[PDB]
């Protein structure tokens, strides 16, 4: 099946322009009845069309974005690329791209990328600094035991935590972060583990911050 | 036991010449509606994408969805001019004077009915009147027939003696259209496409062809 | 122009049956296909119903899209609900020469069971008061219904400065989670005999406390 992969920065000051992209793999971008297109949800709001394109180059764009709006096709047809220029704070939110079917006034969406938020913001971005949660087998069912990372003072969302480089997924909870009243976020993410393991096996929570470019890889030893 | 032959398939960029239907200059009067034959073609429909603000697209007997898989013998457009509150009458099943006296779409219908406005261009303020429907008929029509008689039609009991008069009516009505009016009594284009597939090589596909080619 | 007016929230029972309709307005809703987006918090948005009625593989027939002209409307039905249902419902179609969305409706299925919640009490790292920093953290999760009462206590003392909660916001289970963070300087830490974590729901209190070393 065709998958669609948005990717773009995720804070951009205000008044210069948004640049995203979507990858398509799966299949490609030909003169085949499909469109390619753009779509966003601004916080608090609703599924908001932008734009899309077919392989003959024409485009049709939202009438209360048109000006602002420019949406294109990578010559090697495995991308396609938004431009929205002058964006404000109003233009915050989280972008996504799908594919199209397009006849006369029937159109469908399918499928969708998952997004990827944008914020239009004059402050830079931060890196986290990540701190180990250490094994507590003081609450969990039993041979079991929790432990975590720390995620503090970043900006601007989102943060990903995985763990183990994504091998461990059974018990893993991240929580949505707090917004300090300094405007930083913060957040933690917790596993839940074998006890008997704590000895012979290594934990590592994989944090990255894709905004400033950060990652770290921060191993949690138990205390 | 059945064969299915491509000696027939378009090349893939001779694309279905669906604009030349839509930008017409002048559109059929519904009761003489117009037919085109289409084939030998791509029936890509980007050729007509927001060509006007369209006000209707509805597809019969097939999903809009699978089209641009499909592959037919002929596809038929029939193109004519109606009021506002007549495009209803544009599908399977309907009745009133545009279904029952000028153009009526069968039960068994396979294809898609597009309308749009046209006050701009076919509406006059000395108001348009070459624009006309078929007011009165003995009987309903049969699917996709065409009637184009003038004869004066008897609406009482004494014969008219093929002159207009008391009971005795011209069977055609004029739109008048002038720009004033409520939209269901303004200018509608209307285009309907017939797919057929008989049991013979087909001569138009859905774009979705143009992939084996790369 | 062409507008698609959707409730903003509904709520069914799980087993019933609830009906998400979309108004239109400036233009008639039966005249053009209409869609149906099923959305749900951090995913990608997908598809219940295409065509006015049509369901791609895989949605169940509990979801069945239906188009009235009468009152210019369209409505998605969703039968024998379940807790999974939850989500954003979106209907959209096309008009005046623009893609059109509704607004959008937040569908909640209501008779869930009471859960209590699970509290674990983190003290700061060794390397967090390297840094001169220490944050005690408190996670609470899998409760419900979503409501919480976060706090804290210095030795026995009531601590109030330096505290950050969330509200509560429901995971992948359908159950709600919470965390809260207490913010001290490593000297205070390192002079209290403990500090405690004390989450209140539906009347019920957990307590959890940690110590320096
Ligand atoms: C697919 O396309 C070919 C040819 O395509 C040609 O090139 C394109 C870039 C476009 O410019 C096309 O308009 C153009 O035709 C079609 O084949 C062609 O068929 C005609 C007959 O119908 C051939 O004409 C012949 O030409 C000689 C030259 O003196 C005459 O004396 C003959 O009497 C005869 O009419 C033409 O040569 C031929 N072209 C090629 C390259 O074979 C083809 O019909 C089309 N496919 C379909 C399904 O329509
Ligand atoms: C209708 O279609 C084509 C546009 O490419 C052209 O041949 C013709 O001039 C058009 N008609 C008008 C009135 O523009
Ligand atoms: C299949 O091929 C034969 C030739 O042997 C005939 O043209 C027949 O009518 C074809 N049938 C279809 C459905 O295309
Ligand atoms: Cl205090």
């Amino acid at each position: 099946q065709v998958q669609l992969q948005e990717s773009g920065p995720g804070l951009v000051k205000p008044s210069q322009t948004l640049s995203l992209t979507c990858t398509v793999s799966g299949d490609s971008i030909s003169s085949d009845g499909y469109y390619w297109s753009w779509l966003r949800q601004r916080p608090g709001k609703g599924l908001e069309w932008i734009g899309y394109i077919y392989n003959s180059g024409s485009t049709h764009y939202n009438p209360s974005l048109n000006s602002r709006v420019s949406i294109s096709i990578d010559t090697s047809k495995t991308q396609f690329s938004l431009k929205l220029s002058s964006v404000t704070a109003a233009d915050t939110a989280v972008y996504y791209c799908a594919r199209a079917l397009v006849l006369i006034t029937y159109v469908w969406f399918d499928p969708w990328g998952q997004g990827t938020l944008v914020t239009v913001s004059s402050a830079s971005t931060k890196g986290p600094s990540v701190f180990p949660l250490a094994p507590s087998s003081k609450s969990t069912s039993g041979g079991t035991a929790a432990l975590g990372c720390l995620v503090k003072d970043y900006f601007p969302e989102p943060v990903t935590v995985s763990w183990n480089s994504g091998a461990l997924t059974s018990g893993v909870h991240t929580f949505p972060a707090v917004l300090q009243s300094s405007g930083l976020y913060s957040l933690s993410s917790v596993v839940t583990v074998p006890s008997s393991s704590l000895g012979t096996q290594t934990y590592i929570c994989n944090v990255n911050h894709k905004p400033s470019n950060t990652k770290v890889d921060k191993k949690v030893e138990p205390k | 036991q059945p064969t299915e032959s491509i000696v027939r398939f378009p090349n893939i960029t001779n694309l279905c010449p669906f604009h030349e239907v839509f930008n017409a200059t002048t559109f059929a009067s519904v009761y003489a509606w117009n037919r085109k034959r289409i084939s030998n073609c791509v029936a890509d429909f980007s050729v007509i994408y927001n060509f006007a603000p369209f006000f209707a697209f509805k597809c019969y007997g097939v999903s809009p969805t699978k089209l641009n898989d499909l592959c037919w013998t002929n596809i038929y457009a029939d193109s004519f001019v109606i009021r506002g509150n007549e495009v209803s009458q544009i599908a399977p099943g309907q009745t009133g004077n545009i279904a029952d006296y000028n153009y009526k779409l069968p039960d068994d219908f396979t294809g898609c009915v597009i309308a749009w406005n046209s006050n701009k261009l076919d509406s006059k303020p000395s108001g348009n009147y070459n624009y006309l429907y078929r007011l009165f008929r003995k009987s309903k029509l049969k699917p996709f027939e065409r009637d184009i008689s003038t004869e004066i039609y008897q609406a009482g009991n004494k014969p008219c003696n093929g002159v207009a008069g008391p009971n005795c009516y011209s069977p055609l009505q004029s739109y008048g259209f002038r720009p004033t009016y409520g939209v269901g009594h303004q200018p509608y284009r209307v285009v309907v496409l017939s797919f057929e597939l008989l049991h013979a090589p087909a001569t138009v596909c859905g774009p979705k062809l143009e992939v084996l080619f790369q | 122009n062409f507008m698609l007016t959707q409730p903003h929230s509904v709520s069914e029972s799980p087993g019933k049956t609830v009906t998400i309709s979309c108004t239109g307005s400036s233009g008639s809703v039966a005249s053009n296909y209409v869609q149906w987006y099923q959305h749900r918090p951090g995913s990608a948005p997908t598809t219940v119903i295409y065509e006015d009625n049509q369901r791609p593989s895989g949605v169940p027939d509990r979801f069945s899209g239906s188009i009235d002209s009468s009152s210019n409307s369209a409505s998605l039905t969703i039968s024998e609900l379940k807790p999974e249902d939850e989500a954003d419902y979106y209907c959209q179609s096309y008009g005046d020469r623009n893609v059109v969305f509704g607004g959008g409706t937040k569908l909640t299925v209501l008779g869930q069971p009471k859960a209590a919640p699970s509290v674990t009490l983190f003290p700061p790292s060794s390397e967090e008061l390297q840094a001169n920093k220490a944050t005690l953290v408190c996670l609470i999760s899998d409760f419900y219904p979503g409501a919480v009462t976060v706090a804290w206590k210095a030795d026995s003392s009531p601590v109030k400065a330096g505290v950050e909660t969330t509200t509560p916001s429901k995971q992948s289970n359908n159950k709600y989670a919470a965390s809260s963070y207490l913010s001290l300087t490593p000297e205070q830490w390192k002079s209290h005999r403990s500090y405690s974590c004390q989450v209140t729901h539906e009347g019920s209190t957990v307590e959890k406390t940690v110590a320096p070393t």
